[PDB]
């Protein structure tokens, strides 16, 4: 009852980042801070990360286990947007405002933090333990994927939002606008993916995927709270960073048909702020 | 955030379910009081202000010692005299953003619109006090607008060229190409935009010194004159602009349109020129029968009759072209290659059609040349002639090159004032002084046919504004009424100014014998025709004014063929893009393409009101997409009648439309007389 | 050293099947003999067929099995367009010029021709035979990648541009010139992937790749000769459509990095129309 | 595949372990027999032939009109009574694709190399019989190649001219850079290569009229120049191909440099312009220690002391252009520069290095002024003057352009006969006559240098040839001895040569007085050093010929001293590529790339061995990528301590090599004395 409107709505949000030029960015970027640089660098790498593991890995192996042309065709286009054109982006987005062996040492950076390389581990991993016909597998690895399009991506798009929110930054922050438009979309398809295997469980295999779920996102949680807490402490934000991630928490959990699970808070206000041919006939000649 | 910013972004901010129109006037108030006033240098009287510009290489004395101090501070008490403010914030910061003169550091304002206004003035009157008087009291009223040119570099050291539209005829030669090239970036470098004819070229395929398939075609000339106009940015704060013509008959007609595809391969794309098609009757009439028709090599044709193919008249000479062997021609599809127009222009807007026929059936000077192409904003349609640049210590043979310095009459203003012969004989009489005082030293042709031509081009502006502001549709036939009433007072008021200029200097423009003002075939309409309004709502705007009658235009006829014609050309209605904000005014006698116009500056985003915009006259502020194409055309060619140059036609498209709707308008354009189209826009 | 390029080149074409209006081409399908329409219904499902493989296989295990971001991403995006744009642009055309039931017994027909269904098979068996971390496995499924993408189409495109060329069907012409164009890339691109492995072999495994590749050349060759005339002897074609094979087949082999196998030809004109950094050590100033 | 082409495979067939040679006889046999003889055209007699061919607009009636019939028969027998025999089948087979004349359809050949020879003759004599007779004999026995322009075109109606190197001076403005691109479109239509020196362009970021960061730099410029050899690609026969050449103290190097990154972006990337960099000594001595160099801003320069930055002398300015705080300059890291030029140099063969220093303390007509750049090819160094191209109307101020005709000497044929001293003068007076019969009307200094400096450039091919025929490794300290003696003897007779035309003429080269040669400076190192060889088997090849001494030299310089020299600039070593096969000789002074040269003609390849390879000289036939490239250095080094203008010296490099390497080669070149390096070719 589905597919077809998303196929319809992710052909029509098409976009590169080569569309927005960013060099109007280069004087309030000049102007941050060398902690605020510092953070904006490093939660952009971390959102570089999560999308090449989504476009390398995750969606092309949801795809494989999928039936149906048409589910196929809209999980192959959004594996696309993931490495084609969100993780490039930032690319764009790091040359333009940043020199060589800043970028160098970014991406360096990934590699050793325990946080990022921890989250990697454990989304990977649920990918790659998919088995061919088994549906719960399936399950597990696409909660995994609605957990990275619809939680774990927003520790690092506060920031941008943030700056945006306050007219700075505004060329990447309509970049990062554009992401976040199509990972609402991709966690909600993906949801409704899910939530089609869980409702041809009994009772109790339902309750423990719940369990699964629960625990999933806890220990995501967790380890995104160190992570959020390394990264903005510098910058004075780690409180309101963490409302945010609970807020996309509750999010995430909804696409997947279950309860919100952490309290409400007022998230920084800043942020919110953030969001033919047709042939010519002998009649077309008189009037 | 700015206080004045914050005010005018309360404009969109409704209260009582109605935009808070007030408040711009709040907003530029807030504006000026809290940073023009603050950061405008201090002078204590004129005398100082005028001795610390001319001494820090602002302003030109040379202008300025024509007339004794107590001249200049009586021109300046005039135009302090009306007490003029800026009727909306949009207005002043345009001004005082763009043309305001600001210190070598771009910190502090020189000039407030009063001092601009006159030092235009003084420099338009040549050290004629009451002249200088006259024509402050013209800009202060904002009856008359300078172009962007004139307006912002008059009377300055460090000033750019005064005229901006520049139109080279390229000859089919090595040494002619270069010396495009180079006219090319030398003007650009002006910062005048720079018009090329192609249409002379041989196609790609063509032999050089009997070797066959070896010419590039027009495409390599264009990536030439690109890379060309990309080299000489102009600082880069506003890129090279250049355009090329290509006539449809053309053979690499196919070719030059690709260059403006987007799946264009990149070392065929052509990104910073412009491109304009040249139709022929001949075409929309192989077109219209669906008959298979040719594009043929030029140098073939020119080698058969010793002329060039677009120096000839297609609709006599197309059917010799295809009968005659010794010419290369290939077939095409003539609605094929229309419905490619189409599509083109839907995707990027390009490109500019120009109407052959309709330009050169009412050309008065077809004796000198017929118009073969068009300018980048495609209102300028003068005579040209090519030139032969030979070897180095070789003669060469100098031809005309087209340019005319722009401007425009505020049609609200002028109304209001009830001053069209006035203000039109002034505007006359300051572009032939901006005329006489352009003197360019790398474009020989620009130059002997600025002296030879003295072509002007006096526009016009706040058409749509001035109707929406008394209550009349701009597609209503009212409407078409006042334009055909009010532009036929303008040329004949321009008319009778420029017999004036040539009784008085004893001279009139090279070749005006053989031109249709010398014979009097161009007034046979006007003689034979009242212009009169026929509505009386119409009738009752042009109260307090005399409407020039037959008899009128039979007595300006007989004073013409008594004392000839200054100008061979003096009316084009150019686009007026951003000067348009400092006289509170729409563009040009375009429809307002938004009723309000909302910008991002800096990083705080400004709304601008239509002038004059209100509740009362909200629903005459009919936006163009909103419009029928078909009585916007109607209106231009209205308009046109009365204009002996083009009119910058902007086509206004809702995004449902198919490329069927866009070649309808362009064909009843083409059938309604319409000499170009400027651009396809897309809401 | 090309990656970044063919990125570039593959975004700028990218196309939607909805830009061609395709009703227009019933005003000359309706003058088309019943063996023309025959052939052309025939044509046009082969290559749907080849083209889902290559979608939900060729592409995708490719994009799987090859090493570097970059490259997956570009393979990513090949993939979606075989699955998001080929896929669907194949099906306009059918459902514009076929009622329903012409559809699904042209595709039963097809789906059991013995042509067809050879060189379909032959294909898909070779990536089904990749191995993980085989490179040698990988190069022969790259073989008959290229194959597909450069080679074997070209029977089945023959006719559109024959019709093109013609001023028939000019609508579904237009989009299979689009389609055919990205298969172009496709192949040239999966080609430089290919001559990498063959370019780290010795010498003895390179002949024995040779060796693989010819013989793969071969076996289709002889069986799109079996499948040409199979189609196109009931419309008169065969001859000049063998023409159009061998020369494709040369730059399939051109695309691998390999000599030309068939003399050079003319085509129809008709399809013709239709168509190592050190540092300075202080000492090197001294001699 | 043709019979020849089989036969001709068949020479890597091993047979008995050894390659079958004797093969090639067989094949340029039957290549003749069945396809030369078939395809050349049948005439009675010469006289039918002539006249053939002067009607059918084939030849230049002109210069056949100063003979006789009677001459211009005996002429005909002469290159005929040789009975030459291609002893190769690619010798034959390029001399036939390439300059044999052929028919308008280009189906039959009219020229047989005995008819081609003759033609050269009769155009070099001028209407000499016997002039054109020696000539003839020259040419037959290939002991003087004139350059491939001359050989194709000489004699010949439709030719493009006979000089194609040329260099241009560009100055720092819009009619200069204009004018620059005009006259290499120009120059390239002739042909010939086209090489710029933009070191007098201001760098990017400059102010262009007291307005700062108005500048796009040399890349601008670069893309300019670019997009005009692209368009003027030689009616398509032949890319059009330019060099441009930057100081490596010009502060836009670095982005110079990145314009031939393979990841250079497309827009700033030059694909068809070849680089070059001109390193003063000063940056040289900067990275040997390591310490931070910086480079300046031309135009601040230019302004602060009335001169450009490459028309002082860096190695006593530098320290004052780093002192003055009106010069604007960039900090860098000279033996980063040093790596960045290596590596690109490893994958793209660029920039071409021209160590500007070495140049011009040899250079003898430093007067004139210093040698700033090198030609496309990099082994031309003369000294130039920048021309003032002024406004339209304006008087330009016309400066000296470089331009000189190429001829080489066949080493081994001119060993062979024992004619040094008559195969240089011989080839003196041919290249003085295409000098004298050159004129570029386009290019007016070009032109105005031809006339008044008279220069040409002598070049050499076949030394590895004529060293591993005769057993001799390149690398041994007896290949550098017979370079020295040789290229000794060929600089004694050529200068000999031009004081005989000098006298004759009765008139020297413009400024001459001025030169080394009129004050004997250059004379100090002949005079006071004795170049006989020093090994007995080097001194037992030039048997029956005699070697100039001291005595000699003094001699020479005495008689020049007395009359004088014609020639400015007299030899220069050019790569000499595609007329290598027809003179079955090894490209210029270079070591052979390959032992045997597979070659793809259609679909059919051929083999081509090295002039002379055999079993038994196989080992002195060591290709260049073994070789050391140091000893290489030591070659050209020696080779170049007689040569007036440059060696076209290319680097063959090793996959394994590293940056590192390529560095070491450049600075051992510098401090060996070599001028330029041509190409980095890695293996
Ligand atoms: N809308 C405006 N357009 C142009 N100039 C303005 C405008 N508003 C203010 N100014 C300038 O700022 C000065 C101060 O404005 P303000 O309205 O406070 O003046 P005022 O003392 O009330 O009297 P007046 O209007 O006669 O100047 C004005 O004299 C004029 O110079
Ligand atoms: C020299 C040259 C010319 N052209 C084109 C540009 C000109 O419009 C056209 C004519 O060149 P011309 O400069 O006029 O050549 P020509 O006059 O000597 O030869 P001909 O009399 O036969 O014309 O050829 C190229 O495309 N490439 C080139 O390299
Ligand atoms: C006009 C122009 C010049 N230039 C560069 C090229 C020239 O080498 C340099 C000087 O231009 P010039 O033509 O010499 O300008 P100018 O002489 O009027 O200014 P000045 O007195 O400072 O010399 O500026 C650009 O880069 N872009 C341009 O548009
Ligand atoms: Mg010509
Ligand atoms: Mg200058
Ligand atoms: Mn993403
Ligand atoms: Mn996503
Ligand atoms: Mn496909
Ligand atoms: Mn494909």
């Amino acid at each position: 009852d589905f597919t077809q409107m998303f196929y319809n709505q992710n052909v029509k949000q098409f976009w590169l980042p080569e569309e927005i030029a960013l060099n109007g960015d280069l004087l309030t970027w000049k102007y941050l801070g060398k902690n605020e640089q510092d953070t904006y660098m490093k939660v952009l790498a971390g959102l570089t990360l999560l999308d090449t593991e989504q476009g390398n890995t995750g969606m092309p192996i949801v795809a494989e286990h999928v039936d149906g042309h048409q589910r196929k065709a809209v999980l192959n286009f959004m594996a696309m947007m993931e490495n084609a054109v969100h993780a490039k982006s930032y690319s764009n987005i790091f040359m333009t405002l940043a020199p060589t062996e800043t970028i160098n040492e970014v991406f360096e950076w990934v590699k050793q933090n325990k946080y990022l390389q921890k989250k990697a581990q454990m989304i990977v991993g649920l990918y790659k333990a998919i088995q061919k016909d088994d549906e719960i597998s399936l399950f597990k690895a696409m909660v995994a994927s609605v957990y990275l399009e619809s939680f774990l991506f927003y520790s690092g798009f506060y920031y941008p939002l943030y700056f945006y929110g306050q007219g700075k930054l505004m060329q990447s922050g309509e970049i990062i606008n554009l992401i976040l438009r199509d990972e609402a979309i991709h966690g909600v398809y993906v949801g409704l993916l899910a939530q089609e295997i869980y409702n041809k469980q009994t009772e109790e295999k339902k309750a423990e995927l719940r369990e699964f779920a629960i625990d999933l996102l806890n220990q995501l949680y967790e380890n995104e709270l160190e992570y959020t807490e390394d990264l903005y402490d510098q910058v004075g934000l780690s409180h309101d960073v963490k409302k945010f991630i609970r807020y996309n928490a509750n999010k995430a959990l909804m696409n997947l048909g279950f309860d919100p699970y952490f309290e409400e808070e007022d998230i920084n206000p800043i942020v919110l702020n953030g969001l033919t041919v047709e042939p010519l006939k002998d009649d077309d000649f008189y009037f | 955030v700015p206080k004045w910013i914050q005010l005018n972004n309360e404009i969109m901010i409704q209260k009582d379910g109605k935009f808070q129109f007030d408040k711009d006037k709040e907003a530029v108030h807030s504006y000026f009081v809290d940073y023009i006033n603050q950061n405008t240098v201090f002078f204590h009287n004129l005398k100082e202000k005028l001795d610390y510009l001319v001494e820090n290489q602002y302003y030109e004395e040379e202008f300025l010692s024509l007339y004794s101090f107590e001249d200049i501070k009586e021109v300046f008490k005039t135009a302090y005299a009306k007490k003029f403010r800026f009727p909306s914030f949009m207005s002043a910061f345009k001004f005082y953003n763009d043309y305001a003169l600001k210190t070598n550091d771009k910190k502090k304002i020189l000039e407030r619109y009063e001092d601009r206004i006159s030092i235009v003035a003084l420099f338009f009157a040549n050290g004629d006090t009451e002249k200088a008087k006259e024509y402050v009291n013209l800009m202060i009223n904002q009856e008359y607008q300078p172009s962007t040119p004139t307006f912002l570099n008059a009377g300055r050291k460090r000033r750019g060229e005064l005229v901006s539209c520049f139109l080279l005829e390229v000859n089919d030669s090595l040494n002619d190409i270069s010396r495009a090239i180079d006219i090319s970036m030398q003007l650009s470098k002006l910062g005048g935009g720079v018009s090329l004819n192609l249409s002379k070229l041989r196609a790609k395929g063509e032999a050089i010194k009997d070797v066959e398939n070896a010419t590039k075609g027009v495409v390599g000339v264009m990536k030439l004159l690109d890379n060309a106009f990309r080299y000489a940015d102009q600082m880069g704060q506003r890129q090279g602009s250049g355009a090329a013509y290509l006539n449809i008959f053309h053979r690499d007609i196919n070719d030059f349109l690709d260059t403006k595809k987007i799946s264009a391969d990149e070392d065929v794309r052509v990104k910073t020129l412009s491109i304009g098609v040249v139709i022929p009757d001949k075409f929309v009439e192989l077109a219209r029968e669906d008959k298979a028709a040719y594009v043929f090599y030029p140098h073939t044709i020119y080698k058969e009759y010793g002329q060039h193919m677009d120096e000839m008249d297609m609709n006599e000479m197309y059917d010799k072209f295809v009968d005659n062997p010794r010419v290369k021609k290939e077939k095409i599809n003539p609605r094929k290659l229309l419905e490619k127009l189409a599509m083109l222009r839907s995707e990027s807007g390009y490109p500019y059609i120009m109407f052959q026929d309709n330009v050169n059936k009412v050309h008065a000077n077809n004796h000198i040349s017929k118009v073969k192409f068009s300018n980048l904003c495609s209102e300028v349609l003068q005579a040209s002639q090519v030139s032969s640049y030979t070897d180095y210590d070789e003669e060469d043979e100098i031809g005309l090159d087209i340019s005319c310095n722009l401007g425009s009459l505020n049609i609200l203003n002028v109304m209001e004032h009830k001053s069209i012969e006035k203000t039109v004989k002034l505007a006359t009489d300051s572009l032939t002084h901006v005329s006489e005082t352009t003197d360019i030293r790398n474009a020989p042709a620009v130059r002997r046919a600025n002296k030879a031509m003295k072509s002007i081009g006096l526009g016009a502006m706040n058409l749509h504004g001035y109707l929406a502001q008394n209550g009349i549709a701009y597609e209503s036939p009212e409407a078409r009424d006042f334009a055909n009433t009010f532009f036929m007072m303008v040329n004949f008021y321009s008319i009778q100014r420029s017999a004036e200029i040539a009784k008085e200097k004893g001279e009139t423009f090279d070749q005006y014998e053989g031109s249709t003002y010398a014979t009097g075939e161009y007034f046979d309409k006007y003689v034979s025709t009242d212009f009169s309004p026929k509505y009386e709502k119409i009738a009752n705007l042009f109260e307090g004014m005399h409407i020039p009658t037959t008899e009128d235009w039979k007595k300006l006829k007989a004073f013409v063929a008594e004392h000839g014609m200054y100008h061979s050309y003096r009316l084009c209605i150019a686009p007026t893009g951003s000067i348009s904000y400092v006289q509170s005014s729409t563009a040009s006698v375009m429809p307002i393409m938004e009723r309000i116009e909302e910008r991002t500056y800096g990083n705080s985003k400004t709304y601008y009101p239509m002038p004059g915009l209100a509740s009362n006259n909200w629903f005459f502020y009919k936006e163009a997409y909103d419009m029928d194409m078909f009585k916007v055309v109607d209106m231009i060619a209205t308009i046109q009648q009365h204009i002996d140059q083009g009119i910058s036609f902007t086509l206004f498209l809702k995004d449902t439309m198919t490329t069927r709707d866009l070649n309808r308008i362009d064909l009843y354009a083409h059938h309604r007389g319409i000499k170009t189209i400027y651009y396809a826009r897309t809401k």
